[PDB]
């Protein structure tokens, strides 16, 4: 075994969880996970390995034998990993969440015999128990990890953690039956706690990750092959994707501070390309970088691109849904306000908000547009025309002005896709962002769309102007 | 805006008309056509004393008390039964948001003082016996909101809001 | 149809008024129906060059300057300084849009050339410095709806609107 | 370093030449050397109107527009279809990158005034009709390039190169 | 970084510092911020012969001397005594492991030269007797990391550690 390579990275805002769904708890803080770098280097590698596969072949695989071709790499149920991850993130430190004293006894009797809802809110330094039945009464806790002032900023002025604070600030509380106090003072204060640990939020959060491999793995059939292509999944999750949560919206987004190797047979076109983000200096420019490390992974330098090979399976596209990079849908711009664009991206991706009521000037090429690239809408059809309205948008084939058509969604009836892209709490969002930069401080914001595979065909201009005109207004 | 009263409702039948004069102006606070009893500004640290309400500054946040907002009269121009604050129409706790305020609010409220040697012993009473409802509907919702909820039918949203509306706690001496 | 003449916001001093007749009707490019402005026109290549106050094309999509589109011509004696197009304003980028504008559309844009004796590296820097946003809602803005500080309730807020809307690059040199 | 001349390439056959540069010196930017076409600038918001095209200036940046960049004097010693531009060598926007171009860069841009009194109602313009495929491989390529494209392997393959790459828009009138 | 020096931690003191000046930067490797005593490096075959010690050099790889490393220069240009390597800092073993460390590090440990005539045969010597860890902590901890250790309460728990964390084998002859 011996070290392949490292990584010295960055990580913007980045919200990884945990047990209890956060980056500090009890016991511990992990603000990068080596578990979710390993699970989106493989998620980023089936998905450039399908987009090597639309641009020689014209196929799509699926993951489950993308993986299983890949599976002397990365590892599967019959073979260990070959590499295997190493995060050590700066500062080192214990750093538990530790609550040393919440004086809230009075809010206790503010609730007996009666079923309310607390509800916490952060409100200029201090927190007050919105008792939904009114009453504000405040609270004086004492605790760790100093709440600046600006993640309380950051949180209560984008729309988006704010909403997904939603489920970690209130909880009911039935007291008509039996009640207590120390059952009572201890339902409110982790209430307390899994509140203020969604607070533990940082920027600049760097962090090395260093990349063993074993020299073990005589080369089966394309290990030095497989493996270089692995590491070019790695650049392209570096610099398309980020580690955490909402990374679909900035979040979590990741950078190059300085790229290492200790294997020059291996790295060396990987460390170079690597080595062309620690100074970018033009938005454009880097917009070329972002398809000169692209195409390099097409026709130019093909990586031995072994497809001839009984492990794949070409997927069903009425039964399976492959997400793929198009090489087109992709603007750097430039920005100067991390925090201001973080929480702009909610104008761009909410059905309502100022920036697709503008480009998409409607209700139903608006939501159906979202509903095909923004993941998962909650869409009630309980309402009039306003299901098949925006199904006439989104038909495998009938009346189109806007091609958003869906490889088998018909109407009339509901196929695999059409309860998928309508009632599947889990989708990915296909339109995605991230702010990138290092050692210039000239932070540029990028906008992609994923390319899937359910969709029968997609105008691409079209489409691209609107995702520009979306990266115009998000700042 | 300018002058407005905070009418409190418990059940009782002590202040319930109460008010002259209003602006004259439709900037309410609580419309009620079709949608529930919305913008119900409720208060804290007070009681209805059961009696003669006054709304006795209470020192207890569990305390509070509930009612409607409206730009009446200072008890046909009155001021030694109020506070005369101004609001800056965020400090203001209301329920059932519905976006659209004014920046300032002059918010006068029934006031009273401690009765001394008395302790005041704040007791929680919800709304009950709904004869009142016809009572305080046709009085103070059919007398000041009387262009919505006569043109409409939609009123059994607020019948059986009108208990779910305001509790209120009380001294009960 | 229509015609209608560019004016964005910088925080230079080449903005003083050098504008022509009026919109001739009251119809802007524009409208006021929350509490800030609408309609923003964005041009994108252009930058400010902070001193006569035209804006001279570059061929980089990343370059801001937005403003509201003021209807009128430029006196017709600075008959170059400007672009004149005419189109039906659907291959405009438009911001806050709240209106069809099915007809055509003659927009007059401050121009200018390079002429460049040296290199051009435009600078992104947006409004603050609070000074200078009450400056310009009075040498701006009380002049397009006529409309301003007489029973408004939004220009306090419209600072606020300005601030974070309305972004400009500028050459800097 | 000094003039950088930008040719684009619509379907018209006028458009094709007429130019006052053949190689320049012996420093060139859309190189040919075994991808075929590399360095692709591309001028976002302009059209070409297929006629008396030298990038008709629009705002929509839907509309772009894709060409080559050669250097040498610009047509006619005459400012009548130039711009002029010293750029900073990083505001552009070039396709299919490859080489470190210097930071000194003065490139000239085929300029026409904006139609005025007429409506742009601009389209966009892939690029097909093999047979006139086959003329820009000779009708410029071949006429700029004399020491490349007949002594190599890289022939027939800027064909689907131009056949994939090169669109842009045009006025459609 | 740049050149740095390790220091063994032996309970004879003749050479109980004997090293000159710190980085001239502000780096240092080890240190006890709040916790504890953070990186300590351990090599492996090396004896310390604890009489003008310095690491006299074996073969076996049951030896070990651990101690900090601090950046300091090798004894003002010290040309006897150092082995003057420079590492990836991936070949260092750190004991008790906190944050990343530099690129490459120019370490001149303390070395003696491997002799004749007298066969190794050395034997471990721990820490104990604490009259003996306070002889070494304000001579290499206290010094050398002369800003804090007045601060916090970190002055017992480095006589903690030092009593385990620094054990060494001894050539004893």
């Amino acid at each position: 075994e011996e070290l392949l390579m490292s990584l010295k990275l960055k990580a913007l805002y980045p919200l990884t969880g945990g047990y209890n769904r956060h980056s500090i708890n009890p016991f511990y803080e992990e603000l990068v996970r080596p578990t979710e770098i390993k699970g989106l280097w493989r998620w980023w590698n089936r998905v450039l390995f399908n987009t090597l596969a639309y641009s020689t072949k014209g196929k799509l695989y699926t993951y489950e034998s993308i993986d299983r071709l890949f599976e002397d790499v990365f590892g599967s149920e019959n073979k260990k990993s070959a590499v295997r991850l190493e995060v050590i993130t700066d500062e080192g430190n214990d750093n538990r969440f530790e609550l040393s004293y919440v004086e809230l006894d009075k809010v206790i009797d503010c609730l007996r015999n009666y079923k309310r809802k607390v509800s916490l809110d952060f409100i200029d330094n201090t927190l007050i128990a919105e008792i939904e039945g009114s009453t504000k009464i405040p609270i004086s806790f004492k605790s760790n990890l100093d709440i600046d002032k600006i993640i309380k900023d950051l949180v209560h002025n984008n729309k988006l953690l704010s909403f997904e604070l939603l489920g970690f600030k209130s909880v009911e509380i039935d007291a008509t039956k039996i009640s207590d106090k120390k059952i009572l003072k201890e339902i409110l204060r982790d209430l307390i706690t899994n509140y203020l640990e969604y607070f533990n939020i940082k920027q600049e959060v760097t962090f090395t990750l260093n990349i063993y491999l074993d020299k073990s793995r005589e080369h089966k059939q394309n290990f030095e092959d497989k493996l270089k292509f692995a590491l070019y999944s790695l650049l392209v999750f570096i610099l398309l994707g980020g580690i955490g949560r909402k990374t679909s919206r900035g979040f979590g987004s990741l950078s190059i501070i300085d790229v290492k190797c200790y294997d020059n047979s291996i790295c060396k076109k990987i460390e170079d390309l690597a080595k062309n983000f620690l100074k970018i200096s033009s938005g454009n420019e880097l917009k070329s970088k972002i398809e000169s490390i692209l195409d390099c992974i097409k026709n130019s330098c093909i990586d031995t691109l072994y497809i001839e090979n009984n492990i794949l399976s070409e997927i069903d596209p009425k039964k399976n849904v492959v997400y793929f990079i198009n090489s087109d849908l992709f603007e750097v711009k430039r920005i100067n306000d991390k925090e201001k664009v973080l929480a702009n991206i909610y104008k761009a991706v909410s059905s309502e908000g100022c920036c697709i009521k503008s480009i998409i000037t409607d209700k139903y090429v608006r939501k159906s547009f979202l509903i095909a690239f923004g993941g998962y809408r909650k869409v009630e059809k309980d309402k009039g025309l306003d299901i098949g309205f925006i199904k006439n948008y989104l038909c495998e084939t009938c009346e189109t002005v806007s091609s958003f058509n869906i490889v088998d969604f018909l109407l009339s009836e509901g196929s695999f896709m059409s309860d998928y892209i309508l009632q599947y709490e889990h989708r990915n969002s296909l339109l995605r962002f991230k702010l990138i930069s290092d050692n210039s401080n000239n932070s540029y914001l990028i906008g992609y769309i994923l390319h899937s595979s359910y969709f029968k065909k997609i105008d691409i201009k079209y489409v691209r102007c609107i995702l520009e005109k979306l990266t115009y207004c998000v700042i | 805006s300018t002058q407005r009263e905070y009418v409190f409702i418990p059940i009782t039948n002590s202040i319930t008309i109460d008010v002259k004069i209003t602006i004259g102006g439709s900037d309410h606070i609580t419309n009620i056509d079709e949608r529930g009893i919305h913008n119900v500004l409720v208060i804290t640290g007070y009681a209805v004393d059961e009696k003669n309400g006054r709304l006795v500054p209470t020192l207890d946040p569990c305390d509070y008390v509930k009612g409607i907002l409206v730009a009446g009269t200072p008890q046909q121009a009155q001021s030694n039964d109020f506070l005369t604050l101004k609001l800056p129409a965020n400090k203001l706790y209301l329920i059932r948001k519905k976006g659209n305020i004014s920046d300032d609010l002059k918010i006068y409220i029934p006031y009273s003082s401690p009765d001394a040697r008395n302790s005041m012993k704040t007791k929680p009473v919800s709304i009950s016996d709904d004869t009142i409802v016809n009572n305080i509907i046709k009085e103070v919702f059919d007398k000041i909101y009387n262009i919505t909820q006569k043109e409409k039918v939609k009123i059994e949203k607020v019948k059986e809001d009108i208990k779910e509306l305001f509790s209120y706690y009380a001294l009960e001496q």
